[PDB]
RNA sequence: UAACCGGAGAGGGAACCCACU
DNA sequence: TTGAGAGCGGCCCGGAGCCAGCAGGGAGCTGGGAGC
DNA sequence: GCTCCCAGCTCCCTGCTGGCTCCGAGTGGGTTCCGCCGCTCTCAA
């Protein structure tokens, strides 16, 4: 239950849902290299 | 001087040794001819006797790569790849045997000797 | 997953749902909604 | 009337297919 | 002198935002005529 | 008979439906592959 509760509040925990998508993991500001180490890494450095 | 025997026959050389099926360049469908496995005689009988269906590797497209049930005689149930492509390649069964194909004009003549008339009259 | 003789509700629990409870889509292949009724009207099958 | 010299880095790549985990 | 050759030179599906097109409220504009 | 509440109009604006990019677990091993056409002078018959 601590691993199940930390995902699902780490989910929730930017006041609304996140999907595990390029389509919110962009929208987070969470870092550019960590965009760019994600799926899409030219357009998100790009924009950065 | 106007034929080139180049143009002919280095195109049907790189086209088969290539197994790429295009001329030059196209893309293309691969695998059409592959290097055979000189390991066993049940490995060379068996990549000979192999079937391709060049339906989508690497899909989550479950039917087309199912076992189905018209495979009784004509491909052995119990061997298939086990990697990537599971079931979209097939070893042909003992039995079975593909039709080579006929003209079917002699046939349209036994039909119109015989008593089956044509649509238009 | 091995199915039923009912529906069930076609539960289809396992790799997608775990999947679309990762990435959590607008439109999921089941959404399954429980419901509970108050007293007497549950108690009664005919008012269920 | 002349005296001990020493030396080893590499060369493509890109695609396809097969096999194994 | 002319003809061809050697070599240089150039020419199978998934999701998901997402814009664009269209459709229904909405106040301004000026007529309609009620009122003075 | 001209303002002004109102009716029709008229732009005005937020609100619904389509083409479209982008993703799709780990090594070995073998085979194929990277111009063509043009063009002018040299030696041969």
């Amino acid at each position: 239950y601590r691993h199940l509760a930390l995902l699902c509040d780490t989910m929730t925990c930017r006041g609304h849902l996140m999907a595990i998508t390029r389509h919110g993991v962009n929208r987070q500001d969470t870092g550019p290299l960590m965009k760019c180490s994600f799926e899409e890494t030219v357009d998100v450095l790009m924009e950065a | 001087l106007a034929i080139k025997t180049r143009i002919i026959s280095d195109g049907l050389k790189y086209s088969l040794a290539t197994g790429n099926w295009g001329d030059q360049k196209k893309q293309a469908r691969a695998g059409v001819s592959q290097v055979l496995n000189r390991l066993t005689f049940a490995s060379t009988l068996s990549h000979l006797r192999r079937l391709n269906s060049p339906i989508g590797r690497d899909g989550k497209l479950a039917k087309p790569r199912q076992l189905h049930n018209t495979l009784w005689g004509m491909v052995c149930p119990a061997e298939t790849p086990e990697g990537h492509a599971v079931g979209l390649v097939k070893n042909l069964a003992l039995m079975a045997y593909i039709s080579v194909g006929s003209q079917p004009s002699p046939i349209l003549e036994f039909l119109e000797e015989w008593s089956m008339e044509n649509l238009e009259e | 997953f091995h199915y039923a003789g009912v529906s069930a509700k076609n539960v289809t629990l396992g790799v997608p749902r775990l999947k679309e409870l990762i990435n959590i889509s607008k439109k999921p292949k089941t959404p399954s909604l429980t419901v509970f009724l108050l007293g007497q009207s549950a108690r009664d099958a005919e008012r269920a």
